[PDB]
């Protein structure tokens, strides 16, 4: 059920958030035991990857929530841009092309504010 | 060290067959490593059969078109050459000749390192 | 490797046109690679001209209509060749011209920002003067 | 990122290595994306190549495998470097001090090679290339183009997303493509690099040309193919029409493979446990200005050979002794593996001999659209928030 | 950038080197861009040239990255530069009398 | 556009200098969309450094740089005899960018 | 397909004497030449393989070489010990089908 995480790519970001809301609301021989367990293996692997990213959000105080309000203020050198261009002129591709070194630093600061 | 021992002397008739055996002891048998060469007393050697760069035929040298058959049993470590329809100058000496364990991969031009003793087939 | 080589060096009378030719050895095609064009006055700083990013020819907006670009994919006996069409030869277009290439392959390279690019390799430049 | 990507659709390999099917369709159409596709720099090729290595050393085992063994017998005497290191001459243990002092290789550094010979069993095992739906692992995606004039390189605009690939069958065939998937609109001509005249030009067809090899008698190891003439004339006509409307601008000339190891001179393919090597001279004659060989029922004399050169690694292999009955090998001619010999100034023409022999090139036509991509679902946005 | 001399008729050796140990696809060419060899996976072609029969490559070195070329029956009609392409190594070796 | 200003516009340096060259921006470039170029007289102005803190493979490991919001620092380490080049800094943030002014090093 | 080599070989025993094996480009001007030794009456063995390499019994007493479209074999001065028959042998790469052997060499000494 993680296939449709990317159906709104190319479009802007608020339309992608509305698409996330819509797509989340929308969703006896040896051959038996050979073709039966690999389905369960894929199911358990998908469940464990999902739960892995769930606790990865949970260490920031964002467990379960698609959109959560955290507590780390800016550095003003983190894309000093007006909100209109932020949500209407740029996709995700430009921005995770733009701030990767900064998103490592935001990972560190979110962990530090999450413990206190 | 590998020893190669041929079959015994064998007397046949014009139009009969001959099945020359070739005992090999000293390596394991592949399916290519054995050529078969005839010599007539009074002239040089002559290649009866063996393998080269054409990729199935243990090739028959342009005078064996319907009377020869060459099959190599790798489990018994013994080769078995066959020749039927014995003619006037099929009265010669056979040789089970064998290439050794040296740089074989390609098996076109490898020579005959190890040898039998020479069997004699006479036509009476 | 990229051993980008242009055509010969000319000299021009005013009020004419010229097609500058830049050959591109070692290039797969212009789908994964984009051709940007630079000029240089003799004694000034360098100056952007144009782009063939994803086969969309466009010069810049301060420099529209006069100089526009075409590009030829590799064909049979020909490497990919980008050509530059310059109209209305004035007296102060006297300059050394440069063609460049960049890698468009992965999005997350950093050599390209939506057609606004850093220039990976460089030709040898052709001088055009006025008699 | 590039990962291990598993298998398959619906008693030796696919039982042990692969999963069952999925209820297809499973596609997600994307909108205003433009993902940059290159076919000649893919890393689905090597994974699949090693995966078919894992197939055919467990499904069709040859009786004897004759592989190289090239090693640097006792001793590691070559050492770090320099010169005056001997070994070899008389048998494999006499002296032969070599002079260098920078190194470059002997028999760069030295190797005395060897031949590991191996005998494997041999049950008379049947074979059939089953379709293999290559399905992506957890948290990954396989992107896919949709335009029918897709040149491998260039960007694709109609990018779709699947979870798992389409029908792919393990058919090794030199000189010719068999049982491949065709094109929707029109034929396509490629290369890794045109003007380089050394990369295997792949041509993929739109007309499902058929081929019939059978073994009749009076001989044990004789067989032949038949192809429909006037389907082949139309096919070669639109191929030379494409090659004349794009890359030359010259005269055409076809020919046969000009020598080498004979698994490239003949159309080679495995069928039912028989390795057909079929002569492929009379197919290639379309010397044609753009404007005696059995003109309706074209016959390809074909030998069955069973001491084969491995495409798997380097070396030869011997299988079980041959079959007694008659074998039907009706298949689809789907493409061509062609090369060039560009030149020469008087010509004018171009000699357009075929090539092939790579088996990875025979996967780039069926790994045609696909690109392995890794999702990351974590993002950071500066909102108000409340 | 090497120059090798063989008088007439004898064998002669040319080497590409490759540091990947895979027996990858590679090619030899003459000066006027006519092929002499070509690897196709783990097989052997020849070049549609004036050297179809007399050109040869020993095969077992290909796993080691050693890519050889043995030319036999040398005469006056071989005096031109031969060029490797393996990945990018566009060398230039020359043969003379 | 967004105006750049390279400084100092001309210096001189002995062999084995750590030459630190700033390049000012009118706006504040977040995301570091600036490149560093070298041009010797007569030849091709090849690229040195893309994205501020990423070294190209063909450039040796003696050049570096950093970011200061509106400023960008190019750093030579162990200046040799071949790197006596007129330098340039491209901003490639907005369409289209412009370059610096130059730093023609002497002794 | 023909392998012309001189039948009658007579010289003084001990003075490094040579004989050739002549053929064609499809026969000998392409590939390796194998010198075989046959005693007059006994089963044959090989003398020299790949024109330079030898088995354990022979090595140093003979010298073989390949010169264009002809081979060359030489004795390094024995007397009556290897006074026997010798046979050049190679495979034919043309569809003149297979492995070939030389006609005849009568190596005798002066005695
Ligand atoms: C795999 O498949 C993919 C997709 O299937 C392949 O990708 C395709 O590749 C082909 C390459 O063959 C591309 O064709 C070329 O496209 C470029 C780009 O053209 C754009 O820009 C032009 C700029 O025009 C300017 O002026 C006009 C007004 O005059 C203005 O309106 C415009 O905005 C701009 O200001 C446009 O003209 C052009 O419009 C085209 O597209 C429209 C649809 O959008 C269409 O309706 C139009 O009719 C028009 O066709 C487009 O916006 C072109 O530059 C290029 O054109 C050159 O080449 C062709 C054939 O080679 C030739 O007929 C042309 O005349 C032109 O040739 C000139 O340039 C050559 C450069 O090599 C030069 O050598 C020639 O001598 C010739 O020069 C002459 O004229 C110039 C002035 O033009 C002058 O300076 C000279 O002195 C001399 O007199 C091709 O059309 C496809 O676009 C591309 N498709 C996609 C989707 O990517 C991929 O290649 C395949 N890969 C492989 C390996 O096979
Ligand atoms: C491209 O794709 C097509 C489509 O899949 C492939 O065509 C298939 O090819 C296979 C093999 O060539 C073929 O399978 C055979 O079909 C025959 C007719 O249906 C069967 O009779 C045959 O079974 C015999 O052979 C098996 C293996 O030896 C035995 O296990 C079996 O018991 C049968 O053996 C008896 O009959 C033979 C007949 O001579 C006799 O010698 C034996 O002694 C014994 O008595 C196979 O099942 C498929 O039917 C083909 N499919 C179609 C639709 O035609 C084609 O091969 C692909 N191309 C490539 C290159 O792979
Ligand atoms: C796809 O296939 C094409 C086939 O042509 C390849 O094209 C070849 O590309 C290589 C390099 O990519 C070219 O080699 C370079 O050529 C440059 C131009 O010189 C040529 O042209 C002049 C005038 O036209 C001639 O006088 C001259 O003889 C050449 O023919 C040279 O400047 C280069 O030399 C520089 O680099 C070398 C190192 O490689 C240095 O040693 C030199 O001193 C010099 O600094 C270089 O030699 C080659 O010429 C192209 N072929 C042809 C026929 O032109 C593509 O590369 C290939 N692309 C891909 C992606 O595979
Ligand atoms: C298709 O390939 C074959 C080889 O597989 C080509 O045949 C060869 O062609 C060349 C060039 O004609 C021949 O070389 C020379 O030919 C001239 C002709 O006058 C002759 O005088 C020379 O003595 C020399 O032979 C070569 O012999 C020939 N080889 C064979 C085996 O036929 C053929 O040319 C190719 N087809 C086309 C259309 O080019
Ligand atoms: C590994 O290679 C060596 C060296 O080639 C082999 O030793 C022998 O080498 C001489 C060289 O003239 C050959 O004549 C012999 O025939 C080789 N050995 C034999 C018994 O044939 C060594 O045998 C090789 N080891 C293998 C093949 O496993
Ligand atoms: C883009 O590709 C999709 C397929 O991924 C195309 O959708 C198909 O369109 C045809 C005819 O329009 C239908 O028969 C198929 O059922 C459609 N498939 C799916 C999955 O929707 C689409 O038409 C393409 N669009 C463009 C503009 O090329
Ligand atoms: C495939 O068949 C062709 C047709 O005979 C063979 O090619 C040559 O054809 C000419 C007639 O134009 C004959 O004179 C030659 O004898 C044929 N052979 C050669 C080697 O030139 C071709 O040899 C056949 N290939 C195979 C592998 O059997
Ligand atoms: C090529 O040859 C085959 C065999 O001769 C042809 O197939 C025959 O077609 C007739 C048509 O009535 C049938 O009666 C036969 O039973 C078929 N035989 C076989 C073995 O299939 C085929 O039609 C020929 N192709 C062309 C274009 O004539
Ligand atoms: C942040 O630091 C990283 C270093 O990990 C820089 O990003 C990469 O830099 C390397 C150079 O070693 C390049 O090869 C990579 O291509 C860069 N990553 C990407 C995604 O392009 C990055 O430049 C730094 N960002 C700053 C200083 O703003
Ligand atoms: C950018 O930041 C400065 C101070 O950090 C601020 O004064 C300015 O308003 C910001 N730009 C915008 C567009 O808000
Ligand atoms: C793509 O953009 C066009 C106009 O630019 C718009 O009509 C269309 O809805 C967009 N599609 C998506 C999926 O964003
Ligand atoms: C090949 O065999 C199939 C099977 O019947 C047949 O439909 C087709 O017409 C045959 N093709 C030719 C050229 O005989
Ligand atoms: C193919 O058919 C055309 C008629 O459209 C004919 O002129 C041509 O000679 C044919 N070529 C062959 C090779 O059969
Ligand atoms: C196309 O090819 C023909 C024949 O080779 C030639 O006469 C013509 O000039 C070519 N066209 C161009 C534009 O070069
Ligand atoms: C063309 O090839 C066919 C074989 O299909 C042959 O019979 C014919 O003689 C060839 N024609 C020419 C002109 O070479
Ligand atoms: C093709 O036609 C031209 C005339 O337009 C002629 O000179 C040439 O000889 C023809 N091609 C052949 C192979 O005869
Ligand atoms: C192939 O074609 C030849 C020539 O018509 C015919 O004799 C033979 O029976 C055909 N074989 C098959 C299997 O169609
Ligand atoms: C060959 O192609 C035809 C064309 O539709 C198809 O019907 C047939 O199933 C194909 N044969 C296969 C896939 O074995």
């Amino acid at each position: 059920f993680i296939l449709g995480f990317l159906g709104a790519a190319g479009s802007t970001m608020g339309a992608a958030s509305m698409a996330l809301t819509v797509q989340a609301r929308l969703l006896h021989m040896l051959q038996l035991t050979v073709w039966g367990i690999k389905q369960l293996q894929a199911r358990v692997l998908a469940v464990e990857r999902y739960l892995r990213d769930q606790q990865l959000l949970g260490i920031w105080g964002c467990s379960g929530k698609i959109i959560c309000c955290t507590n780390v203020p800016w550095n003003d050198s983190w894309s000093n841009k007006t909100i209109n261009e932020i949500w209407d002129n740029m996709t995700w591709m430009q921005w995770e092309k733009e701030i990767d070194n900064y998103t490592q630093h935001i990972y560190t600061l979110l962990e530090v504010s999450q413990i206190q | 060290q590998v020893q190669v021992v041929q079959s015994g002397a064998e007397v046949r008739k014009p139009g009969a067959s001959v099945k020359v055996s070739c005992k090999v002891s000293g390596f394991t048998l592949t399916g290519l490593s054995i050529h078969w060469v005839r010599q007539a007393p009074g002239k040089g050697l002559e290649w009866m059969g063996g393998f080269g760069p054409e990729e199935n035929e243990i090739i028959y040298a342009q005078k064996f078109q319907g009377r020869v058959s060459m099959t190599e049993d790798t489990s018994t470590n013994t080769a078995y050459m066959e020749l039927s329809s014995l003619r006037s100058e099929d009265t010669a000496v056979y040789y089970c000749a064998t290439g050794g364990n040296y740089y074989n991969l390609w098996t076109g031009y490898y020579p005959l390192a190890y040898w039998g003793q020479g069997t004699l087939v006479t036509v009476s | 490797q990229i051993h980008l080589v242009q055509s010969g060096t000319e000299v021009k009378k005013p009020g004419s046109s010229v097609t500058v030719s830049c050959k591109a050895y070692g290039v797969n095609t212009f789908g994964l690679y984009a051709v940007n064009w630079v000029r240089q006055a003799p004694g000034q700083s360098l100056e952007y001209i144009g782009q063939i990013w994803r086969w969309k020819s466009s010069a810049s907006h301060h420099f529209r209509g006069r100089v526009l670009i075409s590009a030829v994919d590799l064909t049979g006996s020909s490497p990919p060749i980008s050509s530059l069409e310059i109209k209305n030869l004035t007296s102060d277009d006297t300059a050394v011209y440069f063609c460049t290439t960049t890698s468009t392959y992965d999005k997350w390279s950093g050599l390209h920002h939506d057609g606004v690019m850093a220039f990976s390799s460089w030709g040898q430049g052709t001088l055009i003067s006025v008699s | 990122a590039t990962t291990t990507l598993f298998c398959a659709s619906d008693n030796v390999w696919a039982t042990h290595a692969c999963v069952p099917t999925d209820p297809n369709p499973q596609e997600i159409v994307l909108g205003n994306v433009t993902e940059n596709f290159n076919m000649w720099k893919n890393n689905m090729v090597e994974q699949m190549h090693e995966d078919i290595i894992s197939l055919w050393d467990q499904s069709l085992k040859p009786c004897v495998k004759l592989t190289p063994l090239c090693v640097t017998e006792k001793m590691e005497t070559g050492e770090m470097k320099n010169c005056s290191f001997n070994v070899t001459t008389s048998i494999r243990d006499k002296i032969k001090k070599e002079y260098a002092l920078f190194y470059k290789l002997d028999v760069y550094r030295l190797i005395n090679c060897n031949t590991s010979v191996i005998t494997q069993a041999c049950p008379k095992v049947s074979f059939e290339p089953i379709p293999i739906h290559y399905c992506a692992p957890a948290g990954f995606a396989i992107l896919k183009c949709n335009s029918k004039t897709f040149n491998g390189s260039g960007p694709c605009t109609n990018v779709s997303t699947v979870q798992c690939t389409h029908g792919i069958r393990p058919v090794v065939s030199t000189q010719l493509l068999l049982n491949g998937s065709l094109a929707e609109e029109e034929i396509v001509i490629r290369s890794e690099n045109i003007t380089d005249n050394a990369k295997t030009i792949i041509v993929q067809l739109n007309e499902a040309v058929e081929i019939n090899c059978t073994r009749p008698n009076g001989n044990i190891r004789q067989a032949h193919c038949n192809i429909s003439k006037a389907r082949w004339n139309e096919t070669l006509g639109q191929i030379v029409a494409k090659l004349e409307e794009q890359f030359p601008n010259k005269t055409i000339i076809f020919n046969h493979s000009s020598g080498g190891d004979p698994e490239i001179v003949t159309h080679s393919f495995n069928c039912g446990g028989e390795f057909f090597y079929c002569n492929t001279t009379p197919l290639f004659n379309s010397t044609w200005n753009n404007t005696t060989g059995g003109e309706q029922n074209i016959t390809l004399q074909c030998r069955i050979k069973q001491i084969i050169n491995m495409w798997q690694g380097v070396g030869k292999a011997m299988y079980a002794p041959p079959i007694r009955g008659q074998i039907r090998c009706s298949s689809n001619i789907t493409g061509l593996l062609l090369t060039r010999d560009g030149g020469r100034d008087q010509n004018g023409t171009e000699t357009f001999r075929p090539g092939g022999g790579n088996m990875r090139d025979n996967w780039r036509s069926e790994l045609y659209k696909y690109k392995v991509v890794k999702i990351e679902p974590l993002g950071i946005a500066p909102t108000a928030c409340k | 950038k090497k120059v090798v001399l063989g008088k007439k008729g004898d064998t002669v050796e040319l080497t590409c080197t490759a540091s990947q140990k895979k027996s990858i696809q590679f090619h030899w060419k003459n000066s006027n861009q006519i092929k002499i060899l070509g690897n196709q996976g783990s097989f052997l072609t020849k070049g549609p040239s004036k050297l179809n029969d007399r050109a040869d490559s020993r095969r077992s070195l290909w796993d080691q990255g050693n890519f050889p070329l043995i030319i036999k029956n040398l005469k006056i009609e071989d005096s031109d530069t031969y060029i490797c392409e393996v990945e990018d190594q566009k060398e230039e070796v020359q043969l003379l009398v | 556009d967004i105006q750049m200003t390279q400084s100092p516009s001309t210096l001189s340096a002995s062999i084995g200098d750590t030459v630190r060259i700033s390049c000012r921006a009118s706006q504040s470039i977040t995301g570091n969309w600036v490149a560093w170029y070298q041009q010797r007289p007569g030849k091709a102005p090849r690229l040195l450094i893309y994205r501020g803190a990423a070294l190209l493979g063909g450039v040796p490991s003696r050049f570096s740089g950093s970011a200061a919001g509106t400023d960008f620092t190019l750093t030579i380490g162990n200046l040799q005899a071949e790197d006596f080049g007129t330098f340039y800094c491209q901003q490639y943030d907005t369409y289209p960018g412009t370059f610096g002014q130059g730093t023609k090093v002497e002794v | 397909s023909v392998l012309t080599q001189p039948p009658s070989v007579s010289a003084a025993p001990g003075q490094k004497v040579t004989i050739s094996c002549s053929g064609s480009s499809s026969n000998i001007g392409k590939n390796y030449v194998s010198w075989y030794q046959q005693l007059p009456g006994a089963a044959p063995k090989l003398l020299i393989f790949d024109d330079t390499q030898r088995p354990s019994g022979i090595p140093d007493r003979f010298s073989g070489s390949k010169s264009g479209t002809s081979a060359t074999l030489a004795i390094t001065g024995l007397q009556t010990g290897d006074e026997a028959d010798y046979y050049c042998g190679t495979w034919d790469s043309s569809l003149s089908t297979g492995q070939l052997f030389g006609g005849g060499t009568k190596l005798t000494v002066l005695g």
